């Protein structure tokens, strides 16, 4: 059985929230 | 046929279930490619478990590198394939108004608005 979910990684998150344009909330 | 065509109703609640006995806290998204997209490269995945700490500006990213878009190559995130939700709401909050009844969360990709 293979796995149907890809669970998004802390590394590909921490890429992300490391790249300008950044996004700011409240 | 996209994921909703080819899974029932009762199935996907029962799916949406398995994730939550498994992941408590991740958000459940299913990612498919607009129908009358010709452009963009096609994503190899279609159903991602997404942190509730992450807003769609970060969802966004991660899905431009997985498809290795250049800076300059247009990418848009449809939630429902029609709302265009702030860049800046955390995925929770898109989840809480923007879920589907089965309880899982669609988006569709695409170059255009």
């Amino acid at each position: 059985v293979e796995e149907e979910w890809v669970i998004v990684s802390d590394e590909e998150i921490e890429e992300a929230r490391q790249k300008a344009p950044l996004e700011i909330t409240e | 046929k996209t994921f909703k065509q080819r899974r029932s109703f009762e199935q996907r609640v029962e799916d949406v279930r398995l994730i939550r006995e498994q992941h408590p806290t991740k958000i459940p998204v299913i990612i498919e490619r607009y129908k009358g997209e010709k452009q963009l490269p096609v994503l190899d995945k279609t159903k991602f478990l997404v942190p509730d700490h992450v807003n769609m500006s970060e969802l966004i990213k991660i899905i431009r590198r997985r498809l290795q878009l250049n800076a300059n190559q247009a990418f848009f995130l449809l939630v429902n394939g029609h709302s265009m939700v702030s860049v800046s709401t955390p995925i929770s909050e898109v989840y809480e108004s923007e879920r589907d009844e089965d309880g899982f969360l669609y988006m569709v990709y695409a170059s255009q608005e």
